[PDB]
RNA sequence: AUGCGCGCUAGGUCUCUGGGUCUCCUGGGGGCCGAAGCUAACGCGUUAAGCGCGCCGCCUGGGGAGUACGGCCGCAAGGC
RNA sequence: AGCUAGUUGGUGGGGUAAUGGCCCACCAAGGCGACGACGGGUAGCCGGUCUGAGAGGAUGGCCGGCCACAGGGGCACUGAGACACGGGCCCCACUCCUACGGGAGGCAGCAGUUAGGAAUCUUCCGCAAUGGGCGCAAGCCUGACGGAGCGACGCCGCUUGGAGGAAGAAGCCCUUCGGGGUGUAAACUCCUGAACCCGGGACGAAACCCCCGACGAGGGGACUGACGGUACCGGGGUAAUAGCGCCGGCCAACUCCGUGCCAGCAGCCGCGGUAAUACGGAGGGCGCGAGCGUUACCCGGAUUCACUGGGCGUAAAGGGCGUGUAGGCGGCCUGGGGCGUCCCAUGUGAAAGACCACGGCUCAACCGUGGGGGAGCGUGGGAUACGCUCAGGCUAGACG
């Protein structure tokens, strides 16, 4: 079973950062869609589009870098440094308004899928609705 | 039976007193229906007696049968006084 | 508000009587992880119209004997015997596992 | 574990239990001497320490380790253990402590004697 | 204060045992468990069984003793 | 009680010179300038580079020293400061100088800290009517302190004027040098202070 | 001395076995050496011990001891 | 690991203020259970309390609520209400009296004795306050309570002086014999004036009572203190208890003799078998301070049972593998439902405590007033992204 998708498909954006593989690609879920569009607002990729690969949609995953270094590890700077799913299936996460957390003190973000749509920390806050914590990113 | 009365909690030698409605049957101290008002004996504060009239104008319409120091208060805290 | 539960009838072997299974979702007390729990329940029908396998929503009530606590408020779907038959699986299982 | 696994299963707690059966977890326990006898250390460490056998209120039989420099104590006087630990005395869990009953505190301490049962030297 | 009770009285070795503990049968009279000395086993002198060695001993207990001196 | 005893010791020991005579630690005799080591045998032994848990230890002793409070009463006193909001430092800093004792000493009602607790407890002292002899007294903001009428008399008290008709005040209080009296004008502020404590080490040694 | 399942993440090299438009592609196994990464190091490294997720099985100092006691199986040995 | 025979359901009846296997007669043959029954142990439970960054973990002392029990067991009766602590009957156990037939007892009420035990208080005053009961009321009771007494038992507060005063008294210790320390510490001078005595001295207590007013509202009056001659205020008025632990590392603080694997210390590492920074003393020092240590018990640190936050090739640890039930978990699209989930509103979340403010007791403890929050749970409305669920479909999984 291809157990999870949303996991996956971070799984394999994670994958991407590690090898600076510009390029990478997933299949397509609303879901999915609406994970990438918030991380492309907030400005975790450069940007998504679904291509058709094989006979299947598919989805691109344009991978954002940092400036290639100077010095040793002329590898470069991540944008992505760590993104993990948080409400695996199984430990299914439900926060309210004051139980959002403020990831990282403010600088990377955590992504909420709510009633309300699926959206930001702030947004969450603004709107006052809460929902499942699928994932944090910074 | 159902009293407005008195309720002790301050400490030795400092007595502080809660204007309240109970049943006679529990402890002076006790789990009480409604706290209405509080009253102090060394009248130690500008405001050392205060109480909420309305809800002991209830308390009194339904029945609550106050003892007499708490029937005083009341009086001085112009409960009975009908104009 | 009197109690209003929805679950399954999963036995009629009694007059007037319906065993009802709730399977009630909550969250764990720690772990989070939401638990699948079941309460058999008995409840009282002045009918047994209500039999085997029939979805029922089920009122409290003023009982009416020692552990029947309920009576048969009204269907919600009937035939379902699927989700009753896992119920029997597994007390068919507990047979199994003694000595 | 996963997490539906510990739900079933459960974290079994550790019930830390004592180094000391003094019983009751009664901190202090006077008793009463069996056989007062001088004991061989252990591999590290060599002398010849003081250590009484004492049967307790509690009911058992211990040892117990008296400290000091040399106790006033016998075969039959009552005594007062306070527990801990000796390392180098094997299953001695108990000190007897000086002060309280047939445990008389040591003579000439001067410095630390209120862990061994000495009061003040006199000044003039 | 050093208790100065200690009984400096003569043994014939009878027996070995281990972490250098010997049966030493005494000029006093009984045979007691006594240990060696500390210097004794620094200077690496063995004592053997059937020797007069000093067993120091307890007023507490003289069923222990202590050799102090080499055979 | 205090710490009661050999005091000029304890400013050897912390090697920084503290004023707790007043006059005299105003001297070539606080003996930090004559003598500028810590007590004892080993004194006059060359240093050892210490801990960062003793040097917090240090900090936190000579602290206290200046205020010469009992050390159950200072960690009360810092526990207040974290339960309140703000700076746990420089707060706990001004609840600490808002005591009376110190407060009677640096308005100049007195040479010395010890001796200015010692006349607030002899009732010599009152804040704003009542005859107060307990130096502990967190005095609040804007409040009125002066010598009681009873005790105006004193030469000491007397003295204690002149010496301070001759130099300011902290600027969170002001005083009426004539007629005896004085203000507790705003809550003290840490660097209003020059204090030979910092706050931070003091807050570490705390913390565990 | 590596639970099973699925997905992803540089290669090269030999090897077996299949299909191809058959000097080289493409699958399915068996090895070796190694990117990233991981790891206490050794090592592992598209056959992961990496990134994940699903589920289960265990672990919480050694010795005591796989012992005792109980329980079940077994004709016993003994096992669990 | 199976349990259950009034045990599970039913008709009728009894019983109860009332439902009901509470009970009975009879029929039915269930009911519960690994989502942990039944059995064994443990245990009053909670508000809370301690801890903890939090999640938790432990705990349930006093104060608040409920429960259960009054030597053990059983039962009813009276009654609004008990299965009835200072009511009854019966048995059992025990103590007491006996003219041996039999009766009387119940401190797990205060207080105290005794026993056990490491350990825990006065055979106290008082009905003045509060409450309780009775009574028209006066009043009468009230070991509820208010207080005092004992215990550094805990918390908080203060006193054991302050100022001056040697390039530095002695005493004691070290010494490199120059000196250094103790240490401005002292002595001494100045001032204060804890203690202690004299003078006054209460708030707490205005009601209930009387009379005017209708015995109402309202008005006037008077009686009424255990604490206590205490708190306190005025005057006078003496320099007037310091102790304990530590001093190798953790860990703050070092030297000398004594001792020489001995005596000893220890919480761990370990120290000691001849100048021990670790043992015994001395000085010196450090920590606290009317306390300080020790021991127990608990949390922490211990992310060392791990949800936040561990692991499993070799360290403890992958089951010997397969198939497979329960259970857990589930690809993509489209919609409906809205259980989970989220939100709002509101109800509830008692007081005390915790929290913030202010107030009072000379501060603080302590106590008061005000406010907020508070997880959870109900109810009404909604939201539909996700999970669930029902319907339709799809072929990347899976199967063929
Ligand atoms: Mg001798
Ligand atoms: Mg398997
Ligand atoms: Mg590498
Ligand atoms: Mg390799
Ligand atoms: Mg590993
Ligand atoms: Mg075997
Ligand atoms: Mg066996
Ligand atoms: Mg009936
Ligand atoms: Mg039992
Ligand atoms: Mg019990
Ligand atoms: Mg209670
Ligand atoms: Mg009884
Ligand atoms: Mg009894
Ligand atoms: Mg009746
Ligand atoms: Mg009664
Ligand atoms: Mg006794
Ligand atoms: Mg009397
Ligand atoms: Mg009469
Ligand atoms: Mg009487
Ligand atoms: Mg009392
Ligand atoms: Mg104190
Ligand atoms: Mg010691
Ligand atoms: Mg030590
Ligand atoms: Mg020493
Ligand atoms: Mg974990
Ligand atoms: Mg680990
Ligand atoms: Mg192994
Ligand atoms: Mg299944
Ligand atoms: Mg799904
Ligand atoms: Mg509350």
């Amino acid at each position: 079973m291809l157990t999870d998708p949303i996991a996956d498909m971070l799984t394999r954006i994670r994958n991407a950062t590690r090898v600076y593989k510009e390029s990478t690609d997933v299949p397509a879920s609303r879901f999915k869609e609406e994970i990438l569009r918030i991380l492309a607002r907030e400005g975790f990729i450069k940007g998504y589009e679904r291509v058709d690969v094989d006979g299947k949609p598919y989805l691109r995953v344009y991978l954002k870098y940092g400036p290639r270094r100077q010095g040793p590890d002329p590898r470069p700077e991540q944008v992505i440094h760590h993104i993990r799913r948080i409400s695996k299936p199984g430990r299914r996460v439900y926060v309210g308004v004051k139980e959002i957390p403020r990831v990282r003190r403010g600088l990377g973000i955590a992504i909420l899928s709510t009633s309300k749509g699926v959206l930001t920390d702030r947004e969450a806050r603004k709107l006052g609705v809460g929902g499942e914590l699928i994932c944090e990113v910074w | 039976m159902v009293k407005i009365r008195l309720a002790r909690f301050g400490s030795k030698h400092n007595p502080h007193y809660r204007i309240v409605v109970t049943d006679a049957r529990r402890k002076r101290d006790g789990k009480y229906i409604e706290k209405i008002g509080y009253y102090d004996p060394r009248k130690t504060t500008p405001d050392w007696l205060k109480v909420d009239v309305e809800r002991a104008r209830y308390w009194l319409s339904v029945g609550a049968q106050p003892t007499d120091t708490a029937r005083r208060l009341l009086r001085q805290a112009g409960v009975f006084r009908q104009e | 508000p009197k109690k209003v539960l929805t679950g399954v009838v999963v036995s009629d072997k009694m007059q007037k009587t319906v065993t009802v299974l709730v399977e009630r979702q909550f969250p764990h007390p720690l772990y989070g992880k939401v638990i699948k729990r079941s309460k058999k329940y008995l409840a009282h029908d002045p009918e047994e119209k209500y039999k085997l396998g029939d979805v029922v929503e089920i009122i409290e009530s003023r009982p009416i004997s020692k552990r029947k606590r309920f009576r048969v408020l009204r269907l919600v779907e009937s035939g379902r015997m699927d989700l009753v038959e896992k119920y029997l699986i597994r007390r068919q299982n507990y047979e199994s596992l003694s000595k | 574990p996963t997490i539906n696994q510990l739900v079933r299963k459960g974290r079994e707690k550790v019930r830390k239990k004592s180094k000391v059966p003094a019983l009751k977890g009664a901190p202090f326990r006077r008793g009463v001497c069996t056989v007062v006898r001088t004991v061989t250390p252990k591999k590290p460490n060599s002398a010849l320490r003081k250590v009484a056998k004492v049967r307790l209120t509690s009911g058992y039989e211990v040892t117990a380790y008296i400290p000091g420099e040399g106790h006033n104590l016998q075969e039959h006087s009552v005594v007062l253990i306070r527990g801990g630990r000796v390392k180098d005395l094997p299953g001695v869990r108990y000190h007897i402590v000086r002060g309280v009953y047939d445990a008389a505190g040591v003579k000439d301490r001067k410095k630390s004697r209120s862990k061994y049962g000495t009061k003040k030297p006199k000044e003039a | 204060a050093k208790e100065k009770d200690t009984i400096r009285t003569e043994g014939v070795v009878t027996e070995a045992l281990p972490n250098a503990t010997f049966r030493v049968k005494l000029d006093s009279g009984p045979e007691i468990l006594a240990y060696i000395s500390g210097k004794m086993r620094m200077h690496y002198i063995r004592i053997l069984p059937g020797d007069r060695v000093v067993v120091e001993i307890t007023p507490y207990d003289p069923t222990r003793g202590r050799i102090v001196y080499r055979k | 009680g205090r710490y009661i005893g050999p005091v000029c010791r304890l400013c050897r020991r912390e090697g920084v010179k503290l004023y707790l005579k007043g006059e005299r630690c105003y001297s070539p005799k606080c003996a930090m300038e004559r003598r500028p080591y810590p007590p004892g045998q080993h004194g006059q032994k060359r240093a050892r580079r210490p801990s960062d848990y003793a040097v917090r230890l240090r900090e936190k002793q000579k602290l206290r020293r200046i205020y010469g409070i009992s050390e159950r009463q200072f960690r009360n006193l810092f526990e207040e400061a974290s339960k309140k909001k703000g700076v746990t430092g420089s707060v706990f800093l001004g609840l600490l100088e808002s005591r009376l004792d110190n407060v009677v000493y640096r308005l100049g009602f007195a040479v010395s800290r010890r001796q200015a607790r010692q006349l607030v407890r002899h009732g010599h002292i009152t804040v704003n009517g009542r005859r107060v002899d307990l130096p502990s007294y967190r005095v609040r903001p804007g409040d009125e302190i002066a010598v009681a009428e009873k005790s105006r008399n004193l030469e000491l008290i007397r003295q204690n004027l002149e010496a301070m008709k001759g130099r300011k005040v902290g600027p969170w209080l002001s005083l009426d040098v004539e007629g005896m009296k004085g203000k507790f004008l705003r809550l003290p502020d840490r660097e209003d202070l020059a204090l030979p404590v910092n706050e931070q080490l003091v807050i570490e040694f705390y913390s565990r």
